[PDB]
DNA sequence: ATCGATGTATATATCTGACACGTGCCTGGAGACTAGGGAGTAATCCCCTTGGCGGTTAAAACGCGGGGGACAGCGCGTACGTGCGTTTAAGCGGTGCTAGAGCTGTCTACGACCAATTGAGCGGCCTCGGCACCGGGATTCTGAT
DNA sequence: ATCAGAATCCCGGTGCCGAGGCCGCTCAATTGGTCGTAGACAGCTCTAGCACCGCTTAAACGCACGTACGCGCTGTCCCCCGCGTTTTAACCGCCAAGGGGATTACTCCCTAGTCTCCAGGCACGTGTCAGATATATACATCGAT
């Protein structure tokens, strides 16, 4: 029988590893496609500076990390460890991003 | 400034001096007092007047029913079975009032702060 | 260029992002609206930046045009300004 | 203290506070 | 008139460009007139704020045995001093990362 | 090539050498300080510009800069910032 | 008179100059205690400057009154 | 028994329905004015307050408190419960960023 | 007396009125202590700025304009008192 | 020999003082120079912005059988639109009240 | 003594009610709220147009600097309508 | 529980490209001098605030019975963490191109500024109708039945 | 499903006070003219954004498994709620006093503006070492036989 870590420890290892790192977490190229497709709805043939895309991504991780660290508070408030979408729109509701 | 001193001191901003007792030292010159009205909090050291009993030539405020700024001078320290009453003399007429029901005001306490401020 | 590419934000990417925020256990239903929230954030920020470029008579989107777009949203970046 | 700019309220030592 | 044109930053004993702040205030469209002491006063508070962040950033960098303050150390300094956290609550730092924090309920229990 | 670009780069080094005579700043952190100085300057300047009209005055003097700092910098950072402001302005007025 | 002079860093220096003296002997008592030339120091009380020949009693100076020493840096 | 008692909760619903149509001030006037003039003593002694200023302070505070409570309802219902406990307010303030 | 507690002036029924405007069914007994603390924090944060505005104006009365100004500075603008 | 002084608001067909907007823009410290049509544009925009609020307030007042606009009507008009909410998310109205809403869970549940 | 004039938008808002509801009225307490609404909104676009003047290193505020400022502030449906009203008014002005 | 195994921080060699610095210079900052006005100060005033008193009474406070929500414990099955092998596509380098950003000279129309003027807009006055209020009946949930 | 029985709503009456309209007037808005310069425009340069291609391997992805967890149920039990009775301080109305906000008049020192000289800081360049990288390893910690 090979070694098998109990479910819930590799997750802690990953949390401790990504809370020390600073590199971007989502791949750059598929994010560039997403940004250009979102921008496609406003004008056609729009060009983007590379720094202009890095700033957008750097904002995106900054937003989602902040959203998740509130989602955790919502989840433990419900006496849970799993996070669920209802936590997401409750954290968004309280912030005021939707209502 | 040890435990057992019946000192008179304020307890808030621009407050009136109340006679209590040193029961514990919070720290950084904050001497706690046990006031005679169920109030107990932290009082800084320099806002405390060390007098037991209050000197004869100290002007105080006599307290009775519906009295706020009755100005008088203690002219008697009589012990009534351990309860010492202040003899308040105003306009030559002396009246006795309880140690509990007295107030040392700001102007009257500024004559002592330089001496008993501790 | 009409591909979705909203699946370009792959499942392990949301996994890493949540684990940065301190998430132990993630339900499988998160990924279908964590992409939607991110999308909404984008059509807000690009909607602002494109208008900034419009007023600038420009055809390219500069990093300043995104920094000032986030400033209006109270989410100022530091480093590109 | 909140008046003509100041000459008295200058400062204590450095505000370490960890 | 001439000479030696003693610098105003040196007159105030500051390190920031007091001369620049006029140019950044007069052309900043803030009022018709700018007082003489206003730029000097700004150059003091800006210098103090920069020096306070740098004092903590240097300490944070020393804790990693590094000599150059990387943006990681900057946000580690900002998000630790709560009185600066209040100042920069709605500010995101590029490549800054996040403070490491774990809720006690999430931590493993062996009892 | 003649387009000159102003920044606070030289001053951030020069203030650093006092607080830390040995460390250094990467270009990315220098860019972060460049934005920080501009952010705080604009915040305080906007507050003062309002305060001028808020009292119907038309000059920006040090008095409302002292006042503006007390509105933005929280807690005792306000006390230390006003300390530095008055300390600096008094020396300037002496000369 | 027992008056202490404050500095811009936090250094207290008492000066024994009676309330009816001028400022020449005040600054001389500054030099003989610290050694700072007249060009490199000035005295400010209550935000207003101090004239060198002006008497101390005109500014109603009382016991244990604070005074501020500004270092005039020329160069 | 013989006296007519409503089931608990329905009076609360009736009060909610009444107070969500009303517009008059809810916090008592004189104690709030006393609180306001007590707090101001910590910054400067011997202030004076315009009558309109105290009204503005009071009704802004009521709006803030109402927003806080409508967030705490969401927090409490998210925990599959009706009663509000003090943890709900702390969670709502934490998510808003006030703590 | 002198500087009474005076925070009990926010009475227990008054807090329930505010809660039931927000649509609350039940109040646990511990809400009243926390609400007073939050309310006091809010008053501190607003009155500080109002007092600073008054002091910069070299006045002694706290006008409603200053309160509106302080609340606008925090983003919680009022409507109607302005002017 | 002017012989006529036509108000600029009439030229623009508006009921807000475009003449005032020059004074507010020039004395408001936004730029050294202000364009000719900029105040006209602001006046026109302010016309429409108040026009919607007054359109909705009248309707919110008619159902209450009152011909005078109470601030309660103004807040009901603002908070029932999803657009003026985005405009005025952080705005609190004097004597406004709260939108009437009770969540389904808090509703009583007989359900026979 | 002589009293100072307090300029407001009280007169102009009435002209809009008569445009909208020629029979309804407004209370003074509610009237000030609308008076402050114009001032608050005016400061946003007027303030916003100030930065856009700087962002292109320009020194004037023309109608174009406000069209974009409106699209930044007014969300979606209101923006495309206020722009139409703004352009309609300017077009009338330039012809006169 | 002691041992195994995995991740990890450990120490060391190293090679680069980003950082600190040396230099040219030029454009923005400093120094004098002048004119004009915004701001400081003195004096007045009346308005708004503070305080104090007296009377009703709505609201607050205290006590109690109880029912309904909170909370703890237990069983379950299911959705999710974890490891592995397979596969897609990100990432890096190098290239070629030109659309478009960016800088420069021109001039012209657009806006600041100033004087005369006049009518739009503000302050004070006044009146009546829309709203507040009180009683009285009709009507709608509500809970024990 | 069905009634007492409170709670809520609506018709009518009453009255009052504030909103809307009027009048007089101070002053900001309009008009007309001059003028300087901000920017619209044409032109030129050259940078980087775009596109492509090829090689690599890190990373995504599908799968299998099993266990920790979300959830539903139940039981207890306390703790808010509704209600009544008692207490109290809020609220309204009124009266006096004077602190200070607001105003006007007056003066003058401060600051914008202009011109001239000069050096502080930026663009550019260049040497070098701080740190990333690769690799061997003692360590701890995880989890089980």
């Amino acid at each position: 029988k090979p070694h098998r870590y109990r479910p819930g420890t590799v997750a802690l290892r990953e949390i401790r590893r990504y809370q020390k790192s600073t590199e971007l977490l989502i791949r750059k190229l598929p994010f560039q496609r997403l940004v250009r497709e979102i921008a496609q709805d406003f004008k056609t043939d729009l060009r983007f500076q590379s720094s202009a895309v890095m700033a957008l991504q750097e904002a995106c991780e900054a937003y989602l990390v902040g959203l998740f660290e509130d989602t955790n508070l919502c989840a433990i408030h419900a006496k849970r460890v799993t996070i669920m979408p209802k936590d997401i729109q409750l954290a968004r509701r309280i912030r005021g991003e939707r209502a | 400034s040890f435990v057992g001193l019946r000192v008179v001191a304020k307890w808030s901003s621009n407050g009136y001096f109340y006679s209590g007792k040193i029961t514990r030292d919070v720290g950084a010159g904050k001497y706690k007092l046990l006031f005679d009205d169920g109030y107990e909090c932290d009082v800084l050291g320099k806002d405390i007047l060390l007098c037991d009993p209050i000197p004869l030539d100290t002007e105080v405020t006599a307290l009775s029913e519906d009295e706020y700024f009755s100005a008088g001078v203690v002219k008697g320290h009589r012990k009534e079975s351990g309860e010492l009453y202040y003899s308040i003399e105003k306009e030559g007429q002396r009246k006795w009032y309880k140690r509990m029901a007295v107030i040392l005001s700001l102007e009257q306490g500024n004559r002592l702060r330089e001496q008993y401020g501790l | 260029v009409l591909r979705d590419n909203i699946q370009g934000i792959t499942k392990p990417a949301i996994r890493r992002l949540a684990r940065r925020g301190g998430v132990k256990r993630i339900s499988g239903l998160i990924y279908e609206e964590t992409r939607g929230v991110l999308k909404v954030f984008l059509e807000n920020v690009i909607r602002d930046a494109v208008t900034y470029t419009e007023h600038a008579k420009r055809k390219t989107v500069t990093a300043m045009d995104v920094v000032y777009a986030l400033k209006r949203q109270g989410r100022t970046l530091y480093g590109f300004g | 203290k909140a008046a003509d700019i100041s000459l008295d309220n200058l400062v204590e030592g450095k505000r370490k506070r960890r | 008139a001439r000479a030696k044109a003693c610098t105003r930053s040196s007159r105030a004993g500051l390190q920031f460009p007091v001369g620049r702040v006029h140019r950044l205030l007069r052309k900043g469209h803030y009022s018709e007139r700018v007082g003489a002491g206003a730029p000097v006063y700004l150059a003091a508070v800006l210098e103090y704020l920069t020096a306070e962040i740098l004092e903590l950033a240097g300490n944070a960098a020393r804790d990693n045995k590094k000599t150059r303050i990387i943006p990681r150390h900057l946000q580690l300094a900002i998000r630790n001093d709560e009185e600066l956290n209040k100042l920069l609550g709605g500010v995101t730092i590029a490549q800054g990362g996040v403070l490491p924090n774990i809720q006690a309920v999430l931590l493993p229990k062996k009892t | 090539k003649r387009s000159r670009k102003e920044s606070y780069s030289v001053y951030v080094y020069k203030v650093l050498k006092q607080v830390h005579p040995d460390t250094g700043i990467s270009s990315k952190a220098m860019g972060i300080m460049n934005s920080f100085v501009n952010d705080i300057f604009e915040r305080i300047a906007g507050e003062a510009s309002r305060l001028a009209h808020y009292n119907k005055r038309s000059t920006i003097t040090s008095r409302e800069i002292q006042t503006a700092v007390r509105l933005l910098l929280p807690g005792e950072l306000a006390k230390h910032a006003v300390s530095e402001g008055t300390k600096a302005v008094t020396k300037y007025t002496s000369a | 008179m027992q008056i202490f002079v404050k500095t811009l860093t936090g250094k207290t220096i008492t000066l024994e100059v009676e309330p009816s003296d001028t400022i020449e002997n005040v600054k001389a008592k500054i030099q003989d205690k610290e050694g700072i030339p007249p060009d490199q120091q000035r005295l400010i009380f209550a935000g207003k400057q101090l004239e060198d020949g002006r008497t101390l009693s005109d500014y109603n100076i009382q016991k244990e009154s604070t005074l501020h020493l500004v270092l005039r840096l020329r160069g």
